[PDB]
């Protein structure tokens, strides 16, 4: 079902897409997986830490 | 020798982003320059952000106005999200005044004929009741980058300056069969603007400052 | 917002009290950012009291843990509501669904050992979104004492100090309202008799806005002006 | 971790990739054959080695 | 005020022999080491002009897996060494060159004949060795003056990978740099190394002005 929800999309099945390297241009062989993660900030500032 | 590429068309799809096509290039050459270009458009660009905000009736960020149903710093981040161009000056204190039932856009803004504000359909806020009024200062000025309050009256809101006009660039080398010679590239430049850059302009600009950066040792 | 949730992340936001949930369904009549008021149906409103509710919501506050506690409208002037809807998602939470963090665009490489063993790799865009910036309110009290030697004042005549030091305080020696103080800045002015300095001051590295002063004094102490 | 992971993709041959078999006059070559895009990372080739 | 950048200047260019060096760059605008250094770096090792031997012809060699007599190395090695010959050729384009020599002992760049305008700088540069008296080895390379890196793979004669940039190894390293109050910036290092036939900071020098004029249709 996610790789039938990725093809109703204009997505690759599977997953990865090739991708750029930011400073020198070139493409990153092997592609790598790209996607949204819903990340969290814990309570462990640096700031109350240091 | 060595063909010099030039700006042969900027197709203007939709307001904010565009699309520039450079011809010729020779082999690899037409990375270099995108890459290149990109990195400097993404960087380093002039822009117009809100500085500084001054509501009347509001002395700190963290409270609430009678009749307008978005918090203070919710209508600070609408205001930091304002896309507009300033021509003859460097800073300059647009004003709002508004009232009655409805969504604060950014089209009630002075005009302050020099100003021009892109998207006047940009919601700031919402008034709620008929005898609520709001009346703010927004001090937008020119800048490079991004400078956050951290860096740099107690009614006095200060916003994050945002100064880039530039959201997103891509780039892609395609073949130029032209001038009955082949193995040439094309270098189309893809940018999505806010709307207060024009992509030749951009493109002129990211150019000057790879020249004069190249004056070091030459 | 959570892409990818569960389906319990309603139940989470709603069975906890963080949210203004509609008590009568009916249609929401006015709306600010500190205040909801419906106007409850005739179908399910009681035969005599008219009759509508009013919802306080809870702005800027302190929570437990230092944090911002703050609920948001999420209805528009003359929107219909029901029993049981959502009328303000406090905080972490998006028209009444669960929402603790962001959801990002993630790439899973090597990136020059910058997350060489657990750690991430950033971009600037999500520091200039402001969307994992978080609110933090502090608490800070000064109090006089019934101490020996004399009592202790709240003025604001201090020593060893200058008047640029002193001039974001109002002439009862409390900050004002608003004032962008920051670490070493002077809160609440307050002196001890032998006088020696002991006024309530920011803690070094803190920055901030001061966003609500209370005065608590005990029966007769004629309380100063600011009180 | 990474380091180990990079040097074992580095040194590491598959059985036909970009430039296979060319004769390498030293490992600055093989850099900027890299480096080009001229040839693969793990391309099995003859290079001179002192 | 948001026009002019933070330029730098060659604060340091510290060298080894001729054919290496290592120049930087402080303090460049924050990011703005990574762009010039791949720039730099891909102008220098993909598209400088130069010159190098295209391709060998041998008397009695017909194939690049062969052998000839009273030769201690093979085809294959005899033309790594070819390849790695430094060569300036004046203004015209290509150019065939002879090599006829008997006797034991090794041969040598200089062994070529004098005769032309085209220069070696590496005259000691040995390109094979021979064992006996009665074998002659002859040979005809010929020069040409190309656009970097072409292969042999990219179609009695021998093919030799030409190598025309006079760059053999360059490399950016972008650094962290310091000015009296702002901290975010770098520093760029280049080191280089080249086959002699120019300066490294002539190669430097040569690959900002081809960048400089890839630019003059929009500064």
């Amino acid at each position: 079902e996610i790789k039938e929800l990725l093809k109703l999309g204009d997505l690759p099945t599977s997953g990865q897409i090739r991708l750029y390297d930011g400073r020198t241009g070139e493409q990153f062989e092997r592609p790598v997986t790209v996607g949204y993660m819903y990340m969290l900030k814990l309570n462990h500032l640096v700031d109350d830490k240091m | 020798e060595f063909l010099k590429p030039r700006l042969v068309d900027i197709e203007q799809v939709s307001s904010t982003h565009a699309k520039v096509t450079l011809e010729p290039l020779e082999r690899g050459f037409g990375h270099t320059l995108g890459n290149a270009l990109r990195r400097i458009l993404l960087s380093s660009m002039p822009g117009c952000a809100v500085t500084e905000v001054e509501i009347d009736g509001v002395l700190h960020e963290y409270s609430t106005k009678e009749g307008v149903q978005e918090d203070i710093l919710e209508i600070l981040l609408n205001l930091k999200g304002l896309a507009v161009r300033v021509q003859g000056k460097d800073e300059v204190i647009l004003t709002l005044n508004k009232s009655g039932i409805g969504p604060v856009t950014a089209a009630d803004i002075t005009h302050d004929g020099d100003v021009e504000i892109v998207k006047p359909q940009h919601v700031i806020c919402h008034l709620t009741d008929e005898n609520a009024s709001i009346s703010m200062r927004i001090k937008v000025q020119r800048g490079r980058g991004y400078v956050p309050a951290s860096t740099r009256p107690i009614g006095r809101l200060l916003v994050d300056a945002c100064y880039s006009p530039v959201e997103r660039i891509a780039y892609n080398v395609e073949a130029a069969r032209v001038e009955q010679r082949t193995d040439l590239d094309k270098l189309v430049i893809e940018m999505e603007t806010n709307g207060t850059i024009d992509p030749e302009e951009a493109i002129r600009r990211a150019a000057t400052i790879l020249a004069e950066q190249l004056e070091a040792f030459v | 917002k959570p892409l990818v949730g569960t389906g319990m992340e309603r139940a989470v936001a709603v069975d906890s009290g963080v949210t203004a949930v509609a008590k009568r369904g009916g249609v929401v009549q006015y709306v600010d950012a500190s205040r909801i008021v419906i106007k409850v149906n005739e179908d399910e409103m009681y035969p005599g009291e008219a009759g509508i509710d009013i919802y306080n919501l809870t702005k800027y506050t302190r929570s437990n843990q230092n944090t911002c506690i703050n609920q948001m409208p999420c209805v528009s002037l003359g929107e219909p509501v029901e029993r049981g809807d959502v009328l303000a998602d406090g905080p972490s939470t998006d028209l009444g669904e669960l929402a603790l963090g962001q959801n990002m665009r993630v790439a899973f490489m090597p990136w020059n050992g910058y997350n060489f063993e657990d750690s991430i790799l950033v971009s600037e865009r999500v520091v200039q979104e402001d969307r994992f910036t978080t609110i933090h309110i502090q608490e800070l009290a000064c109090v006089s004492r019934d101490t020996k030697l004399g009592p202790e004042e709240i003025t604001a005549d201090i020593p060893n100090v200058g008047e640029a030091a002193l001039s974001k305080l109002d002439e009862s020696g409390i900050v004002y309202i608003g004032a962008e103080v920051t670490g070493g800045d002077i809160l609440v002015g307050k002196v001890t008799p032998k006088v020696k300095d002991s006024s309530l001051r920011v803690p070094n590295g803190v920055s901030g806005t001061v966003i609500d002063v209370q005065v608590f004094t005990r029966d007769g102490v004629e309380k100063d002006k600011r009180a | 971790q990474d380091v180990v992971l990079g040097l074992y993709y580095m040194t590491r041959d598959c059985v036909n990739a970009k430039g296979e078999g060319m004769v390498l006059t030293g490992p600055k070559e093989a850099e900027r054959l890299y480096r080009s895009g001229l040839a693969s990372l793990h391309a099995r080739v003859k290079v001179r080695i002192t």
